[PDB]
RNA sequence: AACGCGACGAUACUACCCGCACGUUGUAGACGUAUAAGAAUAGGCUCCGGCCUCGUAUCCUAGCAGGCGAUUCCUCCGCCGGCCUCGAAGUGGCCGUCGGUAAUUCGCGUAUUGCAAUUUAGACACGCGCGGGAUCAAAUCCUUUGCAGACGACUUAGAUGUG
């Protein structure tokens, strides 16, 4: 129908500096730096108030206006991770074979790796390399819990999902074999 | 038969080419990657097997082994190559002085009546200014080439053959910067390289040669039966084959007298 | 010295004959003139003399260079291509060859 | 259907002895020319009454020019069109300058969205909407917004088609 | 809170915005028809810049940096002419880089064969002192 | 059975190459390079350090 | 479906003269069969509600109906 | 405007493949020599898997009796993907069509004669001017690499070196533009005012 | 790839190379065949002043088809040397010598081609010329071999040698 104007708003907290190039978005704050490229969507970024980012499209369709809603949440997610961060808590359960989980930090390539051993008695080791920017720690607070924390929700949630998919039973009965590692809590560090 | 070896024609050259050297990384030490030898024949050995999981574990096995006679190759050259959108291009070949008559026989089809003038002017540029043409051509390899090869030839007098014409082949240097392998190649000039230094015992190697020729045969023996896919008569044999994963069981010295 | 030029003609290219899909008529040639893009520009060049200068192998009257003469007849299409009739039809191997389009006879 | 003009066509049945001074019907017809306007008159009168060209005559044909061809107006067109299923009703709005221009905009619009032909479209009413609240469709509503102003992103420059080769790459900003 | 955005800066079509057409004349938007048509009027006393009031496609128009400040929507030719002279649109157009380059094209097209000869030789006298200054630098 | 080009067969072979067969081949290449090193060790234009020119279908003939 | 990696044989959109001539024939006797069955034999929706002036059009209908009743 | 040049070097980056091929084929048959560079950077409109499906359909068509003779030779290189489009728009089985093809040279990357020449552009086939802002496009270099082109990494390294040298050339170019503007300012104070007033009145 | 390409060795004749001298020498077609950033297109460039639809731009552009002297100058162009640089199918920069040079100005020539007739002019390649440098080779046949073989073709050996 070619709507003439459509706009949305991203509020910015006082401890942040948001810098936008052509469509490259950089958010700085207490916890670190996040960048992501938005050249695949036609959008006009602007400044409306002291702490408000204005994003507009002109002469777009219903599809192009709706693509403004995904970029508003994506930038707002970068605001949250830079301020408060993200935390995924994962529990691993077993019936007879205890699951040994080992987390080391690689000096080269600068990323954590999680090694899963003894999954329903299997002798294969399962190595999962994490995304750059997510730290994994063994919970010395409850039994059989890992914490995946970081600034990027994309990096934390994908690395958590990689662990689930690497410990998955095959050629068995789902109703009886309940062994696996599962995401228990999702939220913020602060 | 296999459609992978489909152009069942005679091999284009008697020697047969490598067609693929190992992929090179600069972190490795400098080493050569190939060699040449002459097929002598086969013998029978007994090996005390150590194969955990085998029925012949810690037992005696009788195996057939092949003997290849390897006089020490003499390094005479150095060839640099550059990367291109069209492929790989040879940029500079640098030979040495005092080239032997054996490899000089290779550049002639009638050695017995020629004036033997090959590389006579090339021997003069090593003492023309101070060797400026030689050093310039090596610096061209160092600053422009991405991988360098070594020209080495075998000697037929050490072998019991009626041939006198040496076999000249390019051997790739792997594992280092282009500057490092060039200083290998110039230092290795005029020097015999033994098979003790190229290969080692207990190592799978790759063997490349041209098979036994059988001439014109029909479909009974050429294909193995009771367009390209239709079994038709033609040449069997004298084909280029690359064989894979053959163990080096021993490397004899020749001096030892108890091989 | 001077370091200038001596061109008193407008460069052209011989494109094709007058044709439809399949029938070609060599009596009229189609010429592309340097820098013309409408029929209004092509109206200036109507009646101007066209020379096709080529090379031969035998000297005849002190020269080895031969010329076929013609003149611009009418504009062709909307793109400033023009129709030219010569005393003899131009060779078919000269499709894409250059012609010289001269400013005489002049009405300016 | 081209540069249409509005015509005032008045026609009547031929005067007879039984009925002198006949009925005198009048229509407004959007036609490309004089000759088409007579033909659409007798086609429409044949469906309504039993008056044809053989027993009827044209009294007057006049062109109805716009009162104000320099003032922007919101128009409403009520129309019927015939499809494979049957006859349907639509009401569409057009922000134009003249009543003929709204009819040209309608014919191209019905050909574009619904593949309707001139022979299938019946224009019943073309009404100038005097007040802003009478506009009902959202595509006209955003045009009559208060303090309406918009930019023009991604404007491809007008480069001559005979300029095959350009030296520098063009820009789509101004 | 620091926000550093450098995205775009477009000129907007609006009531009172001065357009430049392909003919070289000036028009001023009075009311907006659609997203690609506007109603404009050029009341200028210069014949080179005068445009009759009518519909102009925006594909045939170029947006100038000149906006008449408080021009009413739907204003007729009397009101537009008063605001044209009060704002001095002709004087502000003359200072624009678009009119300066257009005037350069008019002078270059009007050169006679003699004028081209004197242009060329006077350039050579100017180029000489540019070349001595460049050699000093 | 599994193909020779199976993904899990390839991943098992990569674990064999890195952890078992890797250091064996690196050790044998250090000895062989040591023996090759033993055998091999046993003005600007005038010196030729600057590289000049020795001693056409890409460009149309100009 | 792995049609991107391994496409099948294409369905040709080139029209044969043999099939073009039959389709024009089969379209012809369908029109004849439709005309024969119609020969064999055995509503105004009104002004739209979104029309802004249905009210003043309806009163024109009532006023003309009064004038027709007065004339008759 | 409309000009006859010796050789027109076209930069293939940002161009639609078929729209550039029809313009080039017309100039070749008119008697114009054309060199196209950067054919790994051309674009084909539509999604990438549609261009991949078309090439996999092209790979199916192979002759049965003898693939070495007469079969469709499937060229994987980005220069030859472009050359196939141009050859289908030229009567290449006639002598005139063969002569037009010899006026064309197609390259991957920018060869060292042509990195110092000026690369022209065709606005009539440029992607930014032709395509809708929301539509999807693919690059010929990406399609070539997935069907067997072996020198994507070689061309990329050479283009990085070519742009490293061109950054040095631009730095000398900016200095020349700075020095030319300073020399013009100094010469304006020593020129006779009748020379400059006449040049201003003439538009120069 | 027997009509795709690279590196190197030796190249007797002829003439392999250098200089300049001309061709009834051949062309899918010279006539200023002048012009390098990269990158984005819902953004860029910059001398940081500002600028951007627009290559209708910039350079070059005058003189018997285009002299000799003067003043004025280190303005523009070209050849050879030294230093370096340029490998994707390989070149440009700096310095120096020499030569030419309306940037301002000047003295003396052009007629008759008769009122137009391609303005025979460029480039690469191919030849013939001199007068100078340089060079002193291979292959096939024949005999032989059998790692090969229907015939061709292929691996070899025939010059004093570990033949």
């Amino acid at each position: 129908m070619r709507y003439i104007h459509s706009e949305e708003t991203i509020p910015v907290p006082e401890n942040l500096k948001v810098s936008i190039k052509s469509r490259l978005v950089t958010v700085e704050g207490p916890r670190g730096k996040l960048q992501k490229d938005l050249s695949h969507i036609a959008v006009n970024f602007s400044v409306v108030k002291k702490g408000v980012i204005g994003l507009e499209i002109h002469h777009g369709s219903r599809k192009d206006v709706a693509a403004l809603r995904t970029v508003r949440t994506i930038i707002n997610n970068m605001i949250i991770g830079v301020t408060k961060g993200f935390k995924y808590k994962m529990r691993y359960v077993y019936a007879h074979f205890p699951i040994n989980v080992n987390v080391e930090k690689n000096a080269e390539t600068g990323c954590y790796e999680v090694e899963i051993r003894n999954f329903i008695g299997e002798k294969i080791v399962r190595k999962v390399v994490m995304a750059p920017g997510v730290e994994v720690e063994i919970s010395k607070a409850q039994k059989d819990e890992l914490i995946l924390s970081g600034n990027s929700l994309e990096a934390v949630s994908q690395s958590a999902a990689d662990i689930q998919q690497i410990c998955k039973v095959r050629n068995k009965d789902i109703r009886k074999f309940l062994d696996g590692i599962y995401v228990s809590e999702k939220g913020n560090i602060v | 038969g296999s459609l992978a070896f489909l152009p069942r024609k005679r091999a284009a050259r008697h020697r047969g080419r490598v067609k693929s050297f190992p992929k090179d990384d600069p972190k490795k030490p400098v080493h050569l990657t190939a060699a040449m030898g002459y097929k002598a024949g086969m013998t029978t050995i007994v090996r005390d097997l150590d194969r955990p999981g085998a029925k012949a574990h810690k037992k005696e096995v009788v195996e057939a082994v092949t003997i290849i006679d390897c006089p020490p190759m003499v390094v005479v050259g150095l060839v640099g190559y550059i990367e291109t959108p069209r492929g790989l291009r040879s940029l500079t070949t640098v030979w040495a002085e005092h080239l032997s008559d054996e490899v000089k026989r290779r550049f002639y089809k009638n050695w017995y009546k020629s004036k033997k003038k090959a590389f006579t002017k090339y021997a003069k540029k090593y003492a023309e200014n101070n060797g400026a043409s030689i050093t310039r051509e090596l610096e061209r390899i160092k600053k422009y080439c991405t991988v360098v090869r070594v020209l080495a030839h075998t000697q037929i007098r050490k072998t019991p053959l009626k041939q006198k014409k040496a076999h000249l082949m390019e051997i790739q240097i792997n594992g280092g910067s282009v500057a490092d392998k060039v200083e290998f190649g110039r230092s290795l000039f005029e020097k015999p390289v033994t098979i003790d230094t190229i290969f080692e015992k207990d190592e799978m190697i790759d063997v490349i040669a041209v098979t036994k020729g059988h001439g014109f045969v029909g479909v009974t023996a050429r294909w193995g039966t009771k367009q390209w896919t239709v079994a038709r008569a033609g040449q069997m044999g004298y084909h280029h084959r690359t064989s894979v994963n053959h163990k080096i069981y021993r490397i004899g010295k020749g001096d030892d007298e108890a091989n | 010295p001077s370091e200038a030029g001596h061109r008193l003609y407008v460069k052209g290219r011989h494109l094709s004959y007058q044709r439809g899909r399949r029938n070609t008529h060599p009596k009229t040639s189609l010429i592309k003139i340097e820098g013309v893009d409408d029929t209004a520009a092509a109206n200036f060049y109507l009646g101007k003399r066209v020379a096709y200068v080529y090379r031969a192998q035998k000297e005849v009257r002190g020269t080895k260079i031969r010329v076929i003469w013609g003149k611009i007849t009418r504009p062709h299409g909307n793109s400033g291509v023009v129709r030219a009739k010569f005393t003899h039809p131009l060779p078919a191997r000269s499709f894409g060859a250059s012609v010289r389009i001269m400013l005489y006879p002049s009405s300016i | 259907m081209g540069r249409l003009q509005e015509y005032q066509v008045i026609g009547r049945h031929l005067p007879t002895e039984a009925n002198p001074n006949p009925a005198l019907y009048r229509m407004r017809i959007f036609a490309p020319n004089e000759v088409v306007a007579k033909s659409r008159f007798w086609y429409f009168l044949r469906g309504l009454k039993k008056v044809k060209k053989a027993t009827g005559e044209i009294v007057s044909v006049n062109v109805i020019s716009e009162k104000h061809p320099l003032k922007v107006k919101n128009f409403g067109i009520w129309l019927r069109y015939d499809s494979r299923s049957g006859t349907h009703n639509m009401y569409k709005e057009y922000r134009e300058t003249s009543r003929v221009a709204a009819v040209e905009a309608m014919y191209a619009d019905m050909a574009a969205r619904h593949r309707a032909r001139f022979r299938s479209i019946h224009i019943l009413k073309v009404v100038e909407l005097e007040k802003t609240e009478d506009v009902k469709r959202p595509y006209i509503k955003q045009l009559v917004a208060k303090n309406l102003s918009f930019p023009l992103p991604h404007r491809v420059p007008k480069i001559s088609t005979k300029k095959i080769f350009s030296a520098k790459r063009p820009s789509t900003f101004s | 809170a620091e926000i550093n955005v450098e995205a775009t800066s477009w000129r907007r079509v609006e009531v009172g915005r001065v357009l430049k057409l392909e003919n070289g004349s000036l028009a001023a938007i009075v009311e907006i028809i659609d997203h690609k048509r506007v109603l404009a009027d050029g009341p200028s006393s210069d014949p080179k810049l005068a445009t009759p009031r009518g519909i102009v496609p925006l594909s045939r128009a170029l947006l100038t940096p000149i906006v008449i400040p408080k021009l009413p929507r739907g204003a007729r030719t009397g009101a537009v002419k008063k605001a044209w002279e009060a704002y001095g649109v002709d004087a502000k157009w003359k200072e624009t880089n678009w009119a300066k380059k257009q005037l350069q094209q008019e002078r270059r097209q009007s050169l006679t064969d003699f004028d081209r000869f004197k242009v060329m030789r006077l350039k050579k006298q100017r180029r000489f002192e540019e070349r001595k200054a460049l050699a000093k630098i | 059975a599994k193909s020779a080009r199976a993904s899990r067969i390839k991943e098992n072979h990569q674990r064999f190459k890195k952890n078992i067969a890797g250091p064996v081949e690196a050790a044998r290449l250090e000895r062989l390079s040591a023996k090759l090193m033993a055998i091999a060790q046993a003005s600007g234009v005038k010196s030729g350090k600057s590289i000049g020119r020795k001693d056409s279908s890409i460009v149309f003939p100009m | 479906a792995g049609t991107i990696n391994k496409p099948k044989k294409p369905t040709s959109k080139r029209k044969t003269t043999r099939l073009r001539a039959k389709i024009s024939k089969r379209a012809a006797e369908k029109k004849r069969k439709e005309r024969k069955l119609a020969r064999k034999n055995p509503k105004d929706p009104g002004i739209p509600n979104l029309f802004p002036y249905k009210e003043r059009l309806l009163q024109q209908r009532e006023e003309e109906r009064i004038r027709r009743k007065e004339e008759l | 405007m409309s000009s006859f040049e010796s050789v027109v070097v076209i930069d293939g980056k940002g161009h639609l493949l078929g729209r550039l091929a029809s313009i080039v084929a017309k100039q070749l048959l008119s008697g114009q020599k054309i060199v196209v560079v950067r054919c790994e950077a051309l674009n084909i409109s539509g999604e990438f898997f549609r261009a991949k499906l078309k090439y996999h359909a092209y790979l199916r068509k192979m002759t049965r009796y003898n693939p070495t003779r007469g079969g469709p030779f499937h060229f994987r290189a980005p220069s030859r993907i472009f050359y196939k489009a141009v050859r289908g728009m030229i009567p290449h089985k006639t002598a005139r069509g063969a002569a037009a093809l010899e006026r064309l040279k197609v390259f991957e990357g920018v060869p060292p004669p042509y990195d110092k020449k000026k690369k022209m552009v065709v606005p009539q086939a440029l992607r930014v001017l032709r395509l809708q802002p929301g539509r999807k496009y693919c690059t010929v270099g990406r399609l070539s690499h997935e069907v067997g082109w072996k020198y994507q990494d070689v061309v990329a390294r050479l283009e990085e070196r070519r742009k490293a040298k061109g950054a040095a050339y631009y730095e000398r170019k900016k200095l020349a533009a700075r020095q030319l503007s300073e020399a013009k300012k100094a010469a304006a104070a020593k020129v006779d005012p009748k020379v400059s007033e006449a040049l201003a009145a003439y538009g120069y």
